[PDB]
RNA sequence: ACGGGGAAUCAGGGUUCGAUUCCGGAGAGGGAGCCUGAGAAACGGCUACCACAUCCAAGGAAGGCAGCAGGCGCGCAAAUUACCCACUCCCGACCCGGGGAGGUAGUGACGAAAAAUAACAAUACAGGACUCUUUCGAGGCCCUGUAAUUGGAAUGAGUCCACUUUAAAUCCUUUAACGAGGAUCCAUUGGAGGGCAAGUCUGGUGCCAGCAGCCGCGGUAAUUCCAGCUCCAAUAGCGUAUAUUAAAGUUGCUGCAGUUAAAAAGCUCGUAGUUGGAUCU
């Protein structure tokens, strides 16, 4: 059945992206969901979306600027500490340069530069660049 | 399958005895010979970028 | 002697090795 | 040249009535000073006699340039066969070891561990 | 149980494939231009130059504030320095990744004494500086691989008992006075 | 596919654990019944007395006798067939004396033309097979 | 299989090892039982049995190296029946005695570090020519070069002397005498078809002898055997056997596979196990 719905939605913004569609339908949604799409959203990788409002599970649009190369989710939910953050960035992401492995830490759902400034570990959610 | 013979090629080889050779350097010297043949002077190649041990 | 036509006619001899390196050698001499 | 002491770790120790430095011997073209040569030079230096002044421990450096060594100046000559070691005594024929081996002592304690009384005595 | 320590380690690294001819080539022509006398000693300059390498590879993932970043890396820049195989115009941890094999082994005392001119060839720096004729400050030094620091550069004289610089003839020009 | 839970640790370690054992070089070298077989018991070489001389005829595409000789081993009387290396070096081994034996470096395999023999004679009567060869050491008479 | 600190290897993850000098445990031929003592189920203490073994005048007595040396045996596999308590410390009634603990040497290519076996110049010649000229040539205007050419310099391996070292010269260091031209004061170990660096050169053998980790070479030009010459790889070191690590993303957590290459249970149910939708500032 339908477990970890954060990796169906990273999975269909994945395949919408690949595909060049301009518009991706999410359902369905959850707090996980809204902030890992606003963690995405502010280093500007898919833009604006919507949340629609059904009465049982809200339904999201997002646009899709194309942008994202790839977003995914690590499962199981891994705790990380601060030291193995580096360990992280290695095996997921493609450059130091650009991209980013997302936590959910004490202080919110962040990217993984975010929680080295607040030096904090937490859990890896997923990742995106 | 006998073994009668089992020295026999190098039994029967034509001993020739060594030449008197003069004695090779050893060490620094030898590396700095190596180094002087093969990166310094072009002398006995023919354009043709054969081996050091060619004898065509 | 000329590796180039060597290799044309030994590659499928005992000597393909050899003339492998040779015509490898002229190649791509250093 | 000719051969300079300098005595660089001075110390005044009255717990062992002495004064113990380090000695550095300049003797550019020369052999290792002997011991003798550089306790007649401190005796000098130091306004004493050099029969209360026991150096050792003397190592030349590589090259060839000066020696460093360990040196004492004792405030007399029974407060130094008092505080000394006796081989540095016996290299002032000062002090005389025993002549026996440690396997004849060994085996002489073990042979009187076999009888009793006055008879030990009477074994060697 | 013995008083002694058993406390070593090797100082070299045998290269993975032992008949690379590019590898062959390179490292005869450092054996050629400084004069060494085998592999062993350019495969120990690059032992040293990778572990340096290593050091600041693992200093450049820590934050740029972090004390023992700071510490460590101002430590191992003023070591580089002070031998001169860095500038101290480019004191970053990132130009440590810049340096070559060749900057180390320019700072050898084969090779300085045969840049200083006391020798014609670094083959005859290397025979002279293992023949007890020169000295770094006030101390003979037999060691061609000794690695000479900014500060005692300006020292390196021709010793004070060698005939080239010190004032007695040998045993050859001895002999030959001798024969007339 | 395979169990990606935080508490799969001792399925995980499990598999593997029952897994490594269809792999060939684990089980030979943890299973015991290889060291038992083996007939020098984990000993890199091994001494032994020549009971004979023998000719191996090599493999099908060479034609060639091998020297080897049959040689039974000091520390457990196991009788083995020991490859003579040289030629001419089977001259230097006479019957019953004492040969050191190694293996022939494929790890109990037959190497090359000689068809079940797995050992070469690196000693005899002291002196090495090689010593005897260059003529740096004769065989004590 | 003594445990751990730890070791080898390792991009990250790991895989193997740890008898071995530090800590903990256990044993003193195998078991067992005790005396004394604060502390022992002690073995360089005792009692007995079992195994082995010693002296005996056959009535008895006496054993315990997995302490240091040394011997036998075992095996692929491991050093002297040496000197000393001077150092480090420990024990005692003790500033003083003792310590095969420990130190010091002997054997030592386990291993690790530094590091010789030549440097320079004149003289054929070789080439370039970040030098001058109607090809030409002057090429000391720089750099090579089996030249056993010649020339003077340098020096330590070695032998030896006095120091120094040290408990005792037991080396290293220091000074001095002698000590290099084939500097005979002579570097070796493996290779030359490919993998893989470097000869289808010459002589011999002729599917023989042998080589060859693998592919392969050898049945009359053998690029591969036996040799000569030459060459290259590392170099006071190199080859071999075995165990192991990387290679091995061929054990896959990272990170493998399952249509046909090895492989999804005949099918369904089902308890542990594993995983489990949104939502509460």
């Amino acid at each position: 059945v339908r477990m970890n719905v954060l990796a169906d939605a990273l999975k269909s913004i994945n395949n919408a992206e690949k595909r060049g569609k301009r518009q991706v339908l999410i359902r369905p949604c959850s707090k996980v969901i809204v902030r890992f799409l606003t963690v995405m959203m502010k280093h500007g990788y898919i833009g604006e979306f919507e949340i629609i409002d059904d009465h049982r599970a809200g339904k999201i649009v997002v646009n899709l600027t194309g942008r994202l190369n790839k977003c995914g989710v690590i499962s199981p939910r891994f705790d990380v500490q601060l030291k193995d953050l580096e360990k992280w960035q290695n095996n997921l992401l493609p450059s130091r340069q650009f991209g980013f492995i997302v936590l959910t830490t004490s202080a919110g759902i962040m990217d993984h530069e975010e929680a080295r400034r607040k030096h904090t570990g937490g859990k890896i959610l997923g990742f995106f660049f | 399958g006998s073994l009668a013979r089992a020295g026999k090629v190098r039994g029967q080889t034509p001993k020739v005895a060594k030449q008197e050779k003069k004695k090779k350097k050893t060490g620094r010297a030898k590396r700095r010979m190596q180094y002087n043949r093969r990166f310094v002077n072009v002398v006995p190649t023919f354009g043709k970028k054969k081996g050091p041990n060619a004898n065509s | 002697t000329d590796p180039f036509e060597d290799f044309e006619f030994n590659c499928n001899t005992k000597y393909s090795g050899g003339v492998t390196r040779n015509l490898m050698r002229e190649l791509n001499g250093g | 040249d000719t051969v300079t002491i300098r005595t660089r770790k001075f110390m005044t120790n009255r717990l062992l009535q002495r004064k113990q430095m380090v000695i550095d011997v300049l003797h550019p073209g020369k052999a290792t000073v002997p011991k003798t040569e550089i306790r007649e030079k401190l005796a000098k230096m130091y306004k004493t006699t050099p029969d209360v002044i026991f150096v050792f421990g003397f190592r030349t450096h590589f090259g060839g340039g000066k020696t460093t060594g360990f040196g004492m100046i004792y405030d007399s000559l029974d407060y130094a066969k008092k505080n000394e070691p006796k081989h540095r005594l016996a290299r002032h024929g000062l002090y005389e070891k025993k002549k026996t081996s440690r396997k004849q002592r060994k085996e002489r304690k073990n042979r009187m561990k076999k009888v009793r009384g006055t008879a030990k005595a009477n074994v060697g | 149980p013995v008083a002694r320590s058993w406390v070593c380690r090797k100082t070299y690294v045998t290269p993975r494939r032992p008949f690379e001819k590019s590898r062959l080539d390179q490292e005869l022509k450092l054996i050629g231009e400084y004069g060494l006398r085998n592999k062993r000693e350019v495969w120990r300059v690059k032992f040293t130059l990778a572990k340096i390498r290593k050091a600041a590879r693992e200093l450049l993932t820590l934050d740029e504030k972090d004390p023992r970043r700071l510490f460590e890396g101002n430590a191992l820049l003023r070591r580089l320095v002070r031998i001169g195989v860095l500038d101290e115009g480019k004191m970053k941890l990132d130009y440590i990744l810049g340096l070559k094999i060749e900057d180390f082994l320019e700072r050898r005392l084969q090779t300085q004494v045969f840049k200083l001119g006391l020798a014609k060839s670094i083959h005859h720096a290397r025979v002279l500086i293992r023949q007890r004729h020169i000295r770094v400050r006030k101390q003979v030094v037999n060691i061609p691989s000794f690695i000479v620091r900014l500060d005692s550069q300006k020292h390196i004289d021709f010793s004070l008992r060698s005939p080239y610089g010190g004032g007695r003839p040998g045993r050859v020009k001895r002999k030959n006075a001798k024969k007339g | 596919g395979k169990c990606r839970g935080l508490r799969t640790a001792r399925k995980l370690r499990s598999h593997r654990r029952d897994q490594k054992w269809h792999d060939k070089q684990y089980k030979k070298a943890h299973l015991g019944t290889a060291l038992k077989a083996n007939p020098f018991g984990g000993a890199s070489h091994a001494k032994g007395i020549v009971l004979e001389k023998v000719g191996v005829e090599a493999k099908q595409p060479n034609s060639a006798i091998r020297k080897c000789v049959r040689v039974q081993l000091i520390k457990n009387g196991k009788k083995i067939t020991a490859f003579v290396p040289n030629d001419g070096c089977l001259n230097f081994i006479e019957e019953n004396d004492e040969v050191l034996v190694a293996g022939f470096g494929r790890k109990g395999h037959a190497v090359g033309d000689i068809p079940g023999v797995r050992f070469k004679v690196v000693k005899v009567a002291n002196v090495s097979l090689l010593a005897l060869y260059k003529g740096k050491k004769e065989r004590p008479r």
